[PDB]
RNA sequence: AGGGCUACACACGUGCUACAAUGGCGCAUACAAAGAGAAGCGACCUCGCGAGAGCAAGCGGACCUCAUAAAGUGCGUCGUAGUCCGGAUUGGAGUCUGCAACUCGACUCCAUGAAGUCGGAAUCGCUAGUAAUCGUGGAUCAGAAUGCCACGGUGAAUACGU
RNA sequence: GCGGGGUGGAGCAGCCUGGUAGCUCGUCGGGCUCAUAACCCGAAGGUCGUCGGUUCAAAUCCGGCCCCCGCAACCA
RNA sequence: CCUCCUAAAGAGUAACGGAGGAGCACGAAGGUUGGCUAAUCCUGGUCGGACAUCAGGAGGUUAGUGCAAUGGCAUAAGCCA
């Protein structure tokens, strides 16, 4: 294991002097056809850069699986429920800039303003690693729109990320495990 | 009472029963009355068949009904296979000459369709 | 053809403005007048582009 | 019995040229004209039925047989025995007679015609068409058309083939496109 | 449109581009950002590459885009759809 | 095991916030590594890359 | 430099145009106020169906131009129809400004001819030269108002009362 | 073993006697309100548990299969 | 009570054996004379579509029989007058 990250990052390194090097001489000597090699190996030297710093990012063990969101209003009342509408939006929106797919699989909305509550379901390329780091509550001061002075409220808003778990597969009890008595 | 394939209705002024073609409004219509030599007040059942004739031998000279609803197909087909804006906006039924689709263009959307 | 249970069929002329008269069997009784026949209609007489037009609008 | 003189006269001998026939009972000839009109929403009405068949004897000048229904059909919603169409058959002189009516006046009439189908054979030399507006039939008065009614037209004829039939049908000038 | 009396407007630089590439027969598309130049006949069977805003859309020139401009063939806003 | 994953979870209250989003001073800052940033309209808008990428590389 | 601010399943506000006969159309013919103009207003005349074009007066203006006010009135027609109501939309052909009208200008001609037949709950303005209705001008402005600002024409109903 | 059921998101009808899905809440749009509820004016949503049969045609009639209910399960 | 199998090529033959029906209908749906021939699929055809009516072809009873099943039925027992 030690040898496979040491000999990768060294070889990073040398390769990375190797392709300045390389590049150096491509366009002191105009040479189209080296240009486009080096500009080649650089893409790959990048994209093995690219898959290392993935399993760096994500080495968690579901960090792969689908995930499911959940926005839970707090301490503001109507204003964290607002608030918590407005952190469902923005995660909708990342998930839609990330490429993933989202679908609501329940919610409750607040009777005067916002949701009190809502469960998503993201689908995608490592869904749960990439969203995981964002379980925790957010907490947000402005001048509540409920408040009849406006005065500055805080407002707290927690979101809970987890993976989606296939069910366990059920499996009958083995004959050899039970002890039967008749009497 | 039958010019052009259709029948014109007899009992109006023959510059409104002349409209009834489809490629003949009004301009045209005067035209062709003009050309045919008969008043636009006169009725088309208040016609003798060689007035009708000389009006059908006029209106030929017009591209009318099947002719103009082929040209103007024609015309849209060709938009639409040339995939330009025009094109495009026809595929798609949405107003072609740039108006507003934030707010109304209910010609070309038809009516409301609730989501 | 039984009788008395048949339409009125007996010939009339028709006369088109081309001056083609056909004298056939009809049931309607008058003598009927057509604005086109056979004789003088657009198909069966037979007698029923970008660069040329620019070029043209475009005489330089 | 214009067109038939016709055929006699001239299509027997262009065909038999055409098609090197042996003995001139191998010519086609047009056995028969059937007009139908399928009036299914005469369930509703049947008086509808009735105008229809008044339309149909006008076009033809023959009493129309009334058609029933085969068979039940639940998906148009007809009982076996329910009258749902009517037909004449035009044999002879009133066939021929309806057949230079349909090529010389019916025809030409035909909104924005551009030319009969070739291709509508069977694949046994007989040749169906439809009509849209009954009005293009003389017979019919604009003035007094209650709805509009269509119908459609099968020639048959003796042919062995689509190639017999169309050469027929052509001989006499029929407006195909 | 045009007045008829101005003839038909195309870009001076778009114009020798077009010129060069016919007497040249090169194959190479012409990259431009005119999209208000009108599309001539002697265009026919060249591909040019019109800018729509982020990237250059090739089109290939036919005898009956002749006479528009070479930004009818180039849409700049992307629209798939509500709801989707 | 669920019981004990939501007896786990914080409180949303005062005093627990992995993330502040203070508008008046048009200020957002993720507590657990520092990241700050000015656009909040962007962020509301789902500009989330920064502060994810942050967590992740910090691990 | 090119694109966007002009997107478009949809929701709302402010408007314009209508759903006709107290009207539409055609011909003829009365009566305003206010204002703008020099890289401007532009007459006249000629050409064009038209938008306009060519030539070219006058005027820094109570002088010249924009610039016939329209509703009205007289005659004729339409005869209650989705119409000779409506004019959205779209096809073709053009004009002008502007380096440049594709995205994304205005206007003209020919064709086209949508919804709409008086609008649920609800809701707005107005007490007199007002409301309603009919024209006209200005700024912004190369071009681009159904917005806004201003000006005249016709010209009501009702107010018991709190 | 003998009976019942399974129909818009929920609770109930329509089955008997084949043609035709209703009510109440709920949801959505517009009102009212400073705003929410209430209230007012409008909309939408079930191809009838699942298969099969029968029928011109099945929520409906018949048969499996699944789920849910009742009863019964004795002398022994 | 009716139909098939069990039932062992005449009849008959049991079980809380295996499968289904009947407790009517029709004055025409009966008598006779004359005539006629199906299902299904393909091709063509106004609306008309998977499926209506029309024309031709292939096919040959795979239909039909007032209602279960069996045995019959073209000389038809099936369909029309
Ligand atoms: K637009
Ligand atoms: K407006
Ligand atoms: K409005
Ligand atoms: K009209
Ligand atoms: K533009
Ligand atoms: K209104
Ligand atoms: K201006
Ligand atoms: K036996
Ligand atoms: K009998
Ligand atoms: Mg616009
Ligand atoms: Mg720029
Ligand atoms: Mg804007
Ligand atoms: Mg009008
Ligand atoms: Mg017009
Ligand atoms: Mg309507
Ligand atoms: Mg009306
Ligand atoms: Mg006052
Ligand atoms: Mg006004
Ligand atoms: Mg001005
Ligand atoms: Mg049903
Ligand atoms: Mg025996
Ligand atoms: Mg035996
Ligand atoms: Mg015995
Ligand atoms: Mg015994
Ligand atoms: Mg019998
Ligand atoms: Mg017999
Ligand atoms: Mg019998
Ligand atoms: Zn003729």
């Amino acid at each position: 294991s030690l040898e496979a990250v040491v000999d990768t990052l060294d070889q990073m390194k040398q390769g990375l002097e190797d392709v300045s090097g390389l590049l150096e001489l491509a366009v002191e000597a105009d040479d189209e056809e080296t240009f486009n090699e080096a500009v080649a190996e650089l893409d790959a030297l990048e994209e093995k850069l690219a898959q290392l710093e993935f399993r760096r990012m994500f080495s968690g063990e579901y960090d792969s699986a689908d995930c499911y969101l959940d926005i839970q209003a707090g301490s503001g009342g109507t204003e964290a429920q607002d608030w918590a509408s407005m952190l469902e939006r923005m995660y909708l929106r990342w998930a839609e800039s990330r490429g993933f797919k989202t679908e609501i699989i329940k919610e409750s909305e607040g009777e005067v303003a916002g949701i009190k509550s809502v469960t998503i379901k993201i689908s995608g390329d490592y869904a749960y690693g990439w969203l995981r780091t964002e379980t925790g509550v957010h907490r947000l001061v402005r001048k509540s729109p409920f408040d009849s002075g406006g005065r500055r409220h805080t407002s707290f808003s927690s979101a809970f990320v987890y993976p989606e778990v296939d069910d366990d597969i059920d499996i009958e009890i083995n004959p050899a495990d039970l002890r039967i008595d008749v009497y | 009472a039958r010019i052009a394939g259709i029948n014109i209705p007899d009992h109006k002024h023959a510059v409104i029963a002349l409209t009834s073609i489809y490629g003949v409004g009004k301009t045209r219509s005067k035209a062709i009355l003009a050309a045919a030599g008969i008043a636009e007040d006169v009725k088309i059942s208040e016609l003798s068949e060689g007035q009708i004739d000389t009006l059908r031998d006029e209106v030929a000279k017009f591209v009318v009904e099947g002719d103009l609803r082929r040209e103007i197909s024609m015309s849209i087909k060709r938009l639409m296979d040339l995939g330009c804006y025009r094109g495009l906006r026809h595929r798609r039924g949405l107003p072609v000459r740039g108006q507003r689709t934030k707010t109304n263009a209910r010609t070309r959307k038809g009516p409301r369709k609730p989501i | 053809m039984k009788k008395d249970i048949h339409p009125k069929y007996e010939e009339i002329t028709a006369s088109c403005s081309c001056g083609n008269v056909m004298k056939i069997r009809s049931t309607v009784g008058h003598d009927l007048n057509l604005d086109v026949c056979s004789k003088c209609h657009p198909f069966f007489t037979g007698k029923q582009g970008r660069v040329d037009r620019f070029n043209k609008r475009f005489n330089i | 019995a214009k067109l038939h003189d016709y055929y006699k006269d001239e299509v027997v001998k262009k065909l038999m040229t055409e098609f090197n026939y042996n003995s001139v009972m191998q010519v086609p000839r047009v056995e028969k004209i059937t007009l139908n009109m399928g009036v299914g929403e005469a369930i509703a009405d049947k008086k509808l039925l009735d105008n229809a068949a008044a339309d149909l004897a006008a076009i033809s000048g023959q009493k129309p047989l009334i058609t029933k229904a085969r068979k039940s059909v639940a998906g148009f919603k007809i009982r076996q025995g329910y009258p749902i169409g009517c037909k004449v058959t035009l044999r002879g002189e009133r066939m021929w007679e309806f057949f230079e009516r349909l090529i010389t006046i019916a025809v030409p009439r035909i909104r924005d015609f551009r030319g009969l189908s070739a291709k509508s054979f069977d694949g046994r030399g007989n040749y169906s068409m439809g009509v849209r507006e009954q009005i293009i039939f003389p017979e019919i008065d604009y003035d007094k058309v209650d709805r509009v009614r269509g119908l459609d037209i099968t020639i048959t004829t003796t042919a062995k083939s689509d190639e017999e039939g169309r050469a027929l049908l052509a001989a006499f000038d029929f407006p195909f496109r | 449109p045009r007045s008829l009396k101005k003839g038909p407007f195309i870009d001076l630089h778009l114009l020798k581009k077009v010129e060069k590439a016919v007497e040249s027969g090169d194959k190479k598309p012409l990259r431009t950002w005119s999209r208000r130049s009108t599309i001539f006949p002697n265009m026919i069977g060249l591909t040019i590459a019109v800018h729509n805003g982020r990237q250059h859309v090739p089109v290939f020139v036919t005898d009956e885009m002749v006479g528009h401009k070479l930004g009818e063939f180039a849409p700049t806003r992307t629209y798939r759809g509500h709801a989707a | 095991e669920k019981q004990a994953m939501e007896d786990n979870k914080s409180d949303i209250g005062w005093g627990s916030q992995i993330r502040s989003y203070v508008l008046d001073d048009s200020r957002i800052k993720d507590l657990r590594t520092g990241v700050e940033t000015r656009n909040t309209q962007a962020v509301l808008d789902g500009s989330l890359d920064q502060f994810i990428e942050a967590s992740l590389k910090a691990g």
